[PDB]
RNA sequence: UAGACGGUGGGAGAGGGUGGUGGAAUUCCCGGAGUAGCGGUGAAAUGCGCAGAUACCGGGAGGAACGCCGAUGGCGAAGGCAGCCACCUGGUCCACCCGUG
RNA sequence: AACUCCGUGGAAGCCGUAAUGGCAGGAAGCGGA
RNA sequence: GAUGAAGCGUGCCGAAAGGCACGUGGAA
């Protein structure tokens, strides 16, 4: 009122890394909002800031969605030899996942 | 390190200038963004070379006990 | 009754999460957020003692793996940055 | 699958780490009222007190510990751990017998 | 030439140095100021 | 001209911690 939620963001995309259209990276983001193909922008808690502010205006100006999470690695696995980061990502694709529905 | 001291200056007075100096040098976590590319400019003086900001901080760290308390209170 | 056929339909759809080698998986993230325990409360000794036995635990479910498979210690040995 | 491990669901705890915070008491300082002693011992003395101590009321500052509950109790691998609050976190028991084998 | 920068391009391990280093907040390459 | 500190790299080892070797780097 749950146990634990916590992370089924993290499953979530972790789905999406086998599944698959989207985009990840600040700049093809920047340019999936542009274009206007990008359907929602997942951001990571620390991403820098003004650079936070940038993908703001142009999800604003681009009508598309910001869904706060961001981003990282399958971090156990990484973790011990492994990740990369990603401060990003656009849906331009989730696939069999769910993501893009009620959550951000 | 201390090594550039030779035989000189005693066991303490060295051992903290490693000690100082080796936090002093270590990997920084830049408060605006959230990389590890802060660097001493200047004891006291930070700045990341990432994204450049420069930040106030102690003299050999670029955070202090104190400064950490004023965050809560 | 439920038929295998029909069963796989639900599989397929939710992959499967529940349940199990996830015995290695469950402890990575066990030990994760151990871990990020721990980068704080560095004076938590009695826990840490806690997150050496999962790691060597891991480590050993790993070498299992890899044995008892020349396929899985591959990726096991690695991931647990084990061996040399 | 009879050991071991895992899953789902119940549970107890001064287990550990960080921040916060409550009241009692001691010391000091301030104000008030108030005199001739207080303290201490087997007896004493040193000591403190008329620049006013002790006893009493109010205000403040600071540090340390956490009465009752408290146990013949609980937790931890040991060392050890007890005001309350939140966050982070370890171990552990039970039921179902579900998964690995 | 070096440095800086623009476009393109789209690297999830690759580019680079005597050495440090650089990158999806986009690397090499190509084309420019 | 000599010696060759931190840092960094590669290799190997370890679950990690780190450790070892070699190189690089050049401090005082």
């Amino acid at each position: 009122k749950a146990k634990k939620s916590g992370e089924n963001i993290n499953n979530k995309l972790q789905l999406v890394m086998k599944s698959g259209k989207y985009t990840l990276g600040y700049k093809t983001v920047l340019k999936t909002l542009r274009s206007s193909k990008g359907k929602l922008i997942i951001l990571a808690n620390n991403c820098p800031p003004l650079r936070k502010s940038e993908i703001e205006y142009y999800a604003m100006l681009a009508k598309i969605s910001v869904h706060h999470f961001h981003g990282n690695n399958v971090d156990l696995g990484t973790a011990c030899g492994k990740y990369y980061r990603v401060c990003c990502l656009s849906i331009l694709d989730p696939g069999d996942s769910d993501i893009i529905s009620t959550t951000t | 390190i201390v090594g550039k001291y030779g035989t000189r200056y005693g066991a303490s007075l060295r051992k903290q200038i490693k000690k100082m100096e080796v936090s002093q040098h270590s990997k920084y976590f830049c408060e605006f963004c959230g990389k590890f590319a802060v660097k001493r400019k200047a004891v006291g003086i930070w700045g990341c070379k990432d994204c450049g900001k420069v930040k106030a901080g102690g003299a050999y760290t670029m955070n202090t006990a104190s400064a950490v308390t004023v965050r809560s209170t | 009754s439920v038929t295998g056929s029909k069963i796989l339909r639900i599989l397929k759809a939710h992959g499967l999460a529940p349940e199990i080698p996830e015995d290695l998986y469950f402890l990575i993230k066990k030990a994760v957020a151990i871990r990020k325990h721990l980068e704080r409360n560095r004076k938590d000794k009695d826990s840490k003692f806690r997150l050496i036995l999962v790691e060597s635990r891991i480590h050993r479910l790993a070498r299992y793996y890899k044995r008892t498979k020349k396929l899985p210690p591959t990726w096991k040995y690695e991931s647990t940055t084990a061996s040399t």
